[PDB]
DNA sequence: CCGGCAATCGATGTATATATCTGACACGTGCCTGGAGACTAGGGAGTAATCCCCTTGGCGGTTAAAACGCGGGGGACAGCGCGTACGTGCGTTTAAGCGGTGCTAGAGCTGTCTACGACCAATTGAGCGGCCTCGGCACCGGGATTCTGATGGGCGG
DNA sequence: CCGCCCATCAGAATCCCGGTGCCGAGGCCGCTCAATTGGTCGTAGACAGCTCTAGCACCGCTTAAACGCACGTACGCGCTGTCCCCCGCGTTTTAACCGCCAAGGGGATTACTCCCTAGTCTCCAGGCACGTGTCAGATATATACATCGATTGCCGG
């Protein structure tokens, strides 16, 4: 299904994600179509820091929902 | 200070004066004003949560007493918790019999 | 000055309430309702006031009888 | 001009934790001020009921923890005290 | 041309149901909180907001009476709402002896 | 054979039992209900004979103002008869989910 | 001793008799089914309240105090078993 | 006069009362006049639910109040029944009452 | 261990009132329950009412606002008698 | 010459009167713990003065909402018929209730000693009040899309 | 051949889009007061041990209550007709809302003093635990009265 990530810029990206899939397999997505470096990214969903150890249906994440990057929580 | 060490946002000293000054108890323990503020911030955390989800609904970017009134009234458990308090310039859900709908 | 809650008012609340269909021996109902509740609310509040030795109602003794009343009002200033 | 305190900016911060993008009015800062209190004062009188039944003149984490499942329903009160507990651990461990 | 009764009512009831301001005008409540005021004791003065403070919690309990009247009304076989109903939901509730 | 109509020995046990004060239901399977619900939530508990007692007795009392209630539905849609939907009438307007 | 199936010891007669002490004539024959649900659905709330005070207090047993204060938390406020 | 009760012309206790108001956690501090006040209004209160059961103990030919008095006469009191709107009494039962409906014709 | 309760105070008031009538043992924990309830519930009335005046002390007068706060209407008048007439009696004294 | 209405008559259920015994209530006795008395020290609250902020009152306009009336369609209510579900009674079966017996886990009390919370003094940074600036949202005008109800038509009894 | 059901048109009503502006939300700065740190001291509570009470388990016997079945009747439900009363729309009236101004009552702050409350120590008496007698009330039995439903007589159609 097709969630939106939000970055520092203000750009908005569609990404077509399993909810199977883990995290580290979104991050490899985002570089395949960004280029960004996946120990770049960190994307957070209901204000937690995603684990590239889990999957979108470990975090509960349904059909369109928001990421943001950068973003820690400690 | 004592929210660092305990890792939170909300305030534990001032959590621990409200508690001594309320005349609760004689004496108060030091891990209490933790709890307390840990429980007050996951609360509020998911309170605000619904609420900017509402509001990414409505294509808003600010979140209003609507927004809120829609996350409570939506969550069973907030529903609950929260189920005698009436919340200002809130309304109401948008709910109609199936008996007044036109056949 | 109970009549200046017109028809039409009453109505609307209860459109806002999903009310298709009123009789018209509603409206009088709604304003001793409406009487009764805002006189045991006023009185409340008064009572507040007066303990304090103020000769203004203000909005923190409203918000205190109807917390005693047991319906809690959020967002003026509790 | 006498100082007022309130719970604005640690509720700020918690929305910027949650939802990087978005803002908030006055009055829903109010509304949320006034659930902040509402809590507190159901927590704490809970917990000082706790206190008085067992003959104590302290209260402590367990007279917080009972009075969470007292009031709070459900998977509320599950999260709640794992966030509790959790944040104890983490400021006893630390000095 | 004319709508069918029925109709305009339920664009009514849609309406009214998204919308968040007061149903009622500002001036007659005032009078009337004012003089209800004035049975108790007299010479007294109202803070702005505690008028609006008292119109918003009488609106509101005013539109939960109505939902319940709604409901009572419906259980009864019938579409139009009559004082029974209310006296029904009132004693239900328990405010009604 | 002599034989009552019906309603009779209705309205007979109506009196007899508005009049009296023991406990309507017997004890032991009361008991027995309130072990197997408590089981439920923590195991190798006991209990004392004044809280099983006390438990009872609130029960009661919850039972019998909800049979009031649920008269007054009852005959607010004309019937003498009370049937499910009066119950469940009754609980929504009270506000228990 | 697990047991089950208890919730029928509330017998159809205890029911009639519980609704005579309430007012009611006549009783349709799907009502005690529903009315053992909703004994059962208050029992549940006042027991783990109940359960909860006890625990707190570290007791194997749960006590007559646990069920008054219980009760008062439910905003049912009992007269008579102490308190 | 010697006790607090016997100066105020009370039968409740003003010490015990003051007491517990001092070990209640409602506030730093009590006043003189807090106990002797709370003190009139319980007798006062008492008073009246005894003189109602009372009388309803004696109209079914009784000597000894038992809760069916009590409660007969908490519900038949408007303002008594205001105030224990929300109370159960054990051992107590209902008021008769019977729709008139349900009467027969 | 000794076990305090209103039951010497309650039956004086009775006989005072009802000189030949008595009373059980539950009616008498009936008596002893409602007499609690309504301490606690006057007392946190009057606690609360110090607290919004930011006040450190509970006065006579914290005590008339609670019973006039809680008792319905023809009680009120008539407890706030009672009440004022005792502590006159008491301070004269 | 039958029906509805009204006045009897037997059966059943409930309240009333009279011993009878018993278990709970009312009263008497000792003692120990909490209340009363006397005094001292200190801070909470009452009192007076000042200031300015907000509440009250009045006037003018304009305009949207309220009030009034009318025509009509749909819903509320009443009567009638039927059929089945619930009440009343009887015979059979079951388990609740009572009365003992035994046993053990736990609730309740006591002594000790120790880690934890209160209290105090000095230091310092976090949070509050005030000011500024710009962007999210209210506002207005125009086109797109969607129900809604009348109109034409078709069809089958 | 006509009443009932179905496909199709214009016309209000709501929503979306684009440009304008404007006021509130978010960020920056100075200060002061409450939170942190470090040390001392007293006691609240944890822990171990002992005692004895009450909760649990089991067995036997009586009997009242529960259960299953049959029969019949009265109530619930569906249908039909009427009739009226609430809804939708157009015209006229009114008062609510906004803007502006003016005046003064009273809410909020501060300085000062003093008197009411807490804390300490001593003494003693009232309330609680325990024990005992007797009488209000439950129990059993007999009896009188009220009500309910079937029976039958009577005025009238």
């Amino acid at each position: 299904m097709q969630i939106f990530v939000k970055t520092l810029t203000g750009k908005t990206i569609t990404l077509e994600v399993e909810p199977s899939d883990t995290i580290e397999n979104v991050k490899a997505k985002i570089q395949d179509k960004e280029g960004i470096p996946p120990d770049q990214q960190r994307l957070i969903f209901a204000g937690k820091q995603l684990e590239d150890g889990r999957t979108l249906s470990d975090y509960n994440i349904q059909k369109e929902s928001t990421l943001h990057l950068v973003l820690r929580l400690r | 200070t004592r929210s660092s060490r305990a890792g939170l946002q909300f305030p534990v000293g001032r959590v621990h004066r409200l508690l001594r000054k309320g005349n609760y108890a004689e004496r108060v323990g030091a891990g209490a004003p933790v709890y307390l503020a840990a429980v007050l911030e996951y609360l509020t955390a998911e309170i605000l949560e619904l609420a900017g989800n509402a509001a990414r609904d409505n294509k808003k970017t600010r979140i209003i007493p609507r927004h809120l009134q829609l996350a409570v009234r939506n969550d069973e458990e907030l529903n609950k918790l929260l189920g005698r308090v009436t919340i200002a310039q809130g309304g109401v859900l948008p709910n109609i019999q199936s008996v007044l709908l036109p056949k | 000055n109970i009549q200046g809650i017109t028809k039409p008012a009453i109505r609307r609340l209860a459109r806002r309430g999903g009310v298709k269909r009123i009789s018209g021996l509603i409206y009088e109902e709604t304003r001793g309702v409406l009487k009764v509740f805002l006189e045991n609310v006023i009185r409340d509040a008064v009572t507040y006031t007066e303990h304090a030795k103020r000769k203004t109602v203000t909005a923190m003794d409203v918000v205190y009888a109807l917390k005693r009343q047991g319906r809690t009002l959020y967002g003026f200033g509790g | 001009k006498t100082r007022k305190e309130s719970y604005a900016i640690y509720v700020y911060k918690v929305l910027k934790q949650v939802h990087p993008d978005t803002g908030i009015s006055s009055k829903a800062m109010s509304i949320m001020n006034s659930f902040v209190n509402d809590v507190f004062e159901r927590i704490a009188g809970e917990a000082s009921r706790l206190a008085h039944y067992n003959k104590r003149s302290t209260i402590t984490s367990r007279e917080i923890q009972t009075a969470v499942r007292l009031l709070l329903p459900g998977e509320l009160a599950k999260h709640a005290v794992s966030e509790g507990t959790k944040a104890v651990t983490c400021y006893t461990s630390a000095k | 041309h004319r709508y069918r009764p029925g109709t305009v009512a339920l664009r009514e009831i849609r309406r009214y149901q998204k919308s968040t301001e007061l149903l009622i005008r500002k001036l007659p409540f005032q009078r009337l909180v004012r003089e209800i005021a004035q049975d108790f004791k007299t010479d007294l003065r109202f803070q702005s907001s505690a008028v609006m403070a008292l119109q918003e919690a009488s609106e509101a309990y005013l539109v939960a009476l109505f939902e319940d009247t709604n409901l009572a009304a419906i259980h009864a076989k019938r579409v139009t709402i009559m004082p029974k109903d209310i006296q029904l939901a009132r004693r239900i509730r328990g405010e009604r002896a």
